């Protein structure tokens, strides 16, 4: 049972620019001192990346802002957030996000991660809901509350779980029927904006679910610190975490591969014709 | 995963009508090692065994099972007259008839929506020019050899890229180094010396 | 032991607002919850609400949701209760309650008797 | 909202004899997500303001051991007591916890 | 960091990848991104 | 001459043993336009259709 949590449709969304951002490893090999050309769904440097605020707006304006809209998967996406106390917690992927057609749910306690992929009817707006106490001082258990109904599941999956501090970066690919996950986490300190830095993602599992993945919706977690049964919706605060969604296109990359085989820079070969001869060039420098 | 994969045991009690292996050998299968290994089965028709074929039309291959043009793995087929068909008819096996669109490689559609063949919902009444979706094979003692059911098993992995876990049934050797040998490391052959890095 | 200071019985006119004060001692208003309550002998007990010091806000009952405010400050142990305009229906006993999270009112006052000339 | 009834209105009875009463509501009282029913059982003397007793049928709290005894359903509950006891003149409410308002019932009375 | 990109069969007086300013003519094509 | 080539229609009622394409692709049958198209009738043996 889910009741609605805020009435506003939408609100204009503002990007940033993701420097540098969304590499991961295109193969399991290790290459040292090596600089490397691969074609790949990769994140197009310098690009624009939506920008979500789920944060508890002032008093003065209307009571809730928090924000997690159903947005299109388009031949893979990238996704990070910059959080503390674990407000992001899943993801939801699949085609209708309704009874008829299957879809793939990956929700992530803090000791645990379930990856079902199994039809089910999804409230409109899922949250784990978390909740606390004032005499104790203590975080205490949590309900589901993201769908009705969950019928001829097909794929169970349970492994050990994967200012601001912690920097989280997801990268999600449906190719050939697998689903891929590649993952990397940076501690950070710069409070609202991407970091300008290079972060190489690492392979964390990939799935035969053999679904059409359409669109995706983000799952966060709420915390209200009073409990009645009979009145819900009323008492809900984000805390403060950001999410940032990009999204992949086919593009070819060079890689400078490190002597410890960690993969250090890259280039855009198609950014301006600048990068495009050093890619055809094969070295960092142009002289 | 994590088994050895000796088939030599499928020799006595089991008899294939159509074993095809697409990107290796089956000569070489003894002596390779598998990552990433699935077996995909399920029973269709006898005239329908030739679509599990990369790039292959039918309704099989475009509304029920189509496999990846890059595909490596091995198709395995046997007829199962003796097991899946009944007297009065076996109706237990369903297959995909109508759809919208052509599957991509791997893909499962488990849905059982009103497909609409006509230009008007009918909201799903099954009425007139709106079809059920699925039907149901009818497998009889007594049918042809091309309608009698068929067991098609296929098998996906990759070879000599990722580390492995199946491996054949060849038995491994003690290490020597600072030597020039022949290694055969989880199926990559090749000629060297070995030295700790 | 837990005990909560009240307001005296008051002698009022009709047609203005009205305060209350609740005490506390032996914790502070933020640790809990607070309820207030009028009661009357004919016509029973009623139940008006629950404010948050920690929040700021304050989640009233639809009976009491017009003509009540409520308020709260944490330098003293006092929560308050104030009414718009005084009726016949507030001419009543009145009481303060806590309420813990995740459970029942546990602490009630002496209490607060309004009579209307 | 929820309303609440209670029963008897008013019983007198001898000490030590057993007295039982009983408030009925029109709607279910439990949770199913914790499996716990949201309501309390409260006791008051005239002049004396209304002290909560143990709620979620374990009544027992610090006082005298066991003085009342109670069992709840979804849709039932009663207060029971095994001996009537001479001090206690007491006068008894049922309130739910389920849903805004808190229901107050229409009280119970116990004379000796 | 900063380049100069020669359109040498376009006519500045379009098909370029950015018009930025600067742009001057030249017999041997457009040239965007220097004075 | 002069007709759609939708071989959707065929999938119900029809179920052939051996299709085999020279020189274009089954799956590609689907979105060309083809000239001169002729339809040749015969009966023969089980061995015989190879
Ligand atoms: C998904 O699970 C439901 C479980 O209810 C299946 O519904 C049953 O379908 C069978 C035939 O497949 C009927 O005999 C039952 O009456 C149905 N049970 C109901 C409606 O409660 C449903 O078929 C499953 N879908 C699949 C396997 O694709
Ligand atoms: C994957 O799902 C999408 C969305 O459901 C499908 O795209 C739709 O396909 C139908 C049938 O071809 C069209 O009528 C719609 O216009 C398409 N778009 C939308 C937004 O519905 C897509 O075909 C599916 N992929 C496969 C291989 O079936
Ligand atoms: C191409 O660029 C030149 C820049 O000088 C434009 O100017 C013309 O130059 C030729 C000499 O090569 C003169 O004969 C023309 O009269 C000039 N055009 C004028 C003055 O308008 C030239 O027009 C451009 N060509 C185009 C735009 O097609
Ligand atoms: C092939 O032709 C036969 C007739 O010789 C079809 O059988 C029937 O055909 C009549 C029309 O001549 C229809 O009115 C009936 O409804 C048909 N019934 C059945 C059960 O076939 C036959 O359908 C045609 N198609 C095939 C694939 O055999
Ligand atoms: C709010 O949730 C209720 C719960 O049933 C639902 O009926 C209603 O449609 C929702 N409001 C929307 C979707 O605007
Ligand atoms: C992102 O798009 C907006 C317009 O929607 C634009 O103003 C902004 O410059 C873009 N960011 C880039 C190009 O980095
Ligand atoms: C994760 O742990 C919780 C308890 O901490 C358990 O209820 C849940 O079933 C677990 N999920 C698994 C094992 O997938
Ligand atoms: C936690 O708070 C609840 C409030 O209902 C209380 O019953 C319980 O004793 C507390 N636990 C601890 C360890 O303080």
């Amino acid at each position: 049972q889910c009741v609605n949590l805020t009435t506003r449709t939408q609100l204009p969304p503002a990007y940033t620019n993701s420097f540098t951002r969304g590499v991961y490893y295109p193969d399991k090999v290790f290459r040292s001192s090596v600089l490397h050309s691969t074609q790949d769904l990769f994140l197009p440097f310098f690009s624009n990346v939506t920008w979500f605020h789920a944060i508890h707006v002032s008093g003065t304006n209307g009571t809730k802002r928090f924000d997690n809209p159903v947005l299109p998967f388009n031949d893979g996406v990238y996704f990070a957030s910059t959080e503390k106390s674990n407000i992001i917690r899943g993801w939801i992927f699949g085609t209708t996000l309704d009874s008829k057609t299957q879809s793939l749910l990956i929700v992530n306690n803090a000791t645990n991660v379930v990856i079902k992929v199994c039809e089910f009817q999804f409230c409109n707006d899922p949250f784990l809901g978390v909740y606390y106490h004032k005499n104790n001082k203590s975080w205490m258990e949590s309900e589901f509350r993201v769908y009705s109904s969950a019928n001829n599941c097909t794929f169970e999956y349970v492994s050990q779980p994967f200012n601001f501090k912690n920097l989280r970066e997801f990268v999600f690919k449906n190719i050939d029927g697998y689903f891929k996950i590649y993952s990397k986490h940076t501690p950070i300190n710069l409070v609202r904006d991407l970091p300008q830095g290079f972060s190489a993602l690492e392979p964390l599992v990939d799935l035969p679910i053999g679904i059409n993945i359409t669109r995706f919706q983000t799952l966060l977690a709420l915390h209200r610190s009073y409990l009645t049964p009979g009145d819900s919706s009323s008492g809900w605060t984000a805390g403060a975490a950001a999410y940032y969604v990009g999204y992949l296109q086919p593009r070819t990359f060079l890689l400078k591969y490190n002597e410890n085989g960690t993969i250090t820079d890259a280039v855009d070969c198609a950014l301006d014709p600048l990068s495009e001869t050093k890619c055809t060039l094969k070295s960092f420098t142009v002289e | 995963s994590n088994c050895v994969a000796d088939y030599s045991v499928l020799y006595n009690s089991a008899s294939f009508s159509t074993f095809k292996c697409y990107g290796v050998s089956p000569t070489k299968l003894n002596d390779l090692c598998f990552t990433n290994v699935y077996a995909d089965s399920f029973v269709i028709r006898g005239d329908e065994v030739r679509q599990i074929a990369p790039g292959q039309t039918g309704k099989i291959a475009d509304y029920n099972y189509k496999l990846p043009d890059d595909f490596t793995g091995c198709v395995i087929a046997w007829n199962s007259n003796n097991l899946d068909s009944k007297v009065g008819g076996n109706y237990n096996y369903l297959y995909r008839l109508f759809r919208k669109s052509n599957l991509k490689p791997f893909e499962r559609d488990i849905s059982t929506e009103i497909y609409q063949a006509g230009s008007t919902p009918c909201n799903g009444v099954e009425g007139f020019n709106c079809y059920f979706p699925l039907q149901s094979y009818g497998f009889q003692p007594t049918n042809g050899v091309g309608y009698q059911p068929y067991r098609v098993v296929v098998l996906s992995f990759e070879l000599l890229h990722a580390p492995a876990t199946v491996c054949g049934p060849k038995k491994s050797t003690n290490l020597v180094k600072n030597k020039c040998v022949n290694f055969n490391f989880n199926g990559l052959t090749g000629t060297g010396v070995l030295t700790e890095s | 032991e837990v005990q909560l200071q009240q307001s005296g019985a008051e002698l009022v006119r009709p047609g203005a607002l009205v305060k209350l004060s609740c005490k506390a001692s032996g914790f502070n208003i933020k640790d809990y919850f607070v309820h207030w309550v009028k009661q009357r002998p004919v016509q029973g007990l009623e139940w008006i609400g629950w404010i948050d010091p920690e929040n700021g806000n304050t989640i009233y009952g639809p009976k009491f949701q017009g003509k009540a405010s409520l308020a709260a400050d944490t330098s003293s142990n006092t929560g308050y209760l104030q009414l718009s305009s005084l009726t016949s229906e507030d001419t009543a006993v009145y009481y303060c309650a806590r309420w813990d999270g995740y459970e029942t009112l546990d602490y009630w006052g002496q209490g607060t008797s309004v009579t209307v000339s | 909202d929820i309303v609440m009834s209670q029963s008897p209105s008013s019983l007198a009875v001898s000490v030590g004899e057993k007295v039982t009463m009983s408030c009925q509501s029109s709607q279910s009282l439990l949770y199913s997500n914790n499996e716990k029913n949201y309501l309390a059982w409260y006791q008051q003397k005239p002049g004396h303001s209304p002290k909560l007793l143990l709620y979620w049928a374990s009544t027992r709290e610090s006082g005298v051991p066991d003085r009342f005894t109670g069992s709840g359903s979804g849709t039932a509950f009663t207060l029971t007591i095994s001996s009537v006891k001479a001090e206690d003149l007491a006068v008894y409410y049922c309130q739910q916890y389920y849903n805004y308002p808190y229901t107050f019932g229409g009280g119970t009375k116990l004379e000796i | 960091n900063q380049v100069a990109v020669l359109y040498q069969d376009v006519n500045c007086t379009w098909r370029v990848y950015s018009t930025g300013s600067n742009v001057f003519q030249t017999r041997a094509g457009c040239l965007i991104g220097a004075e």
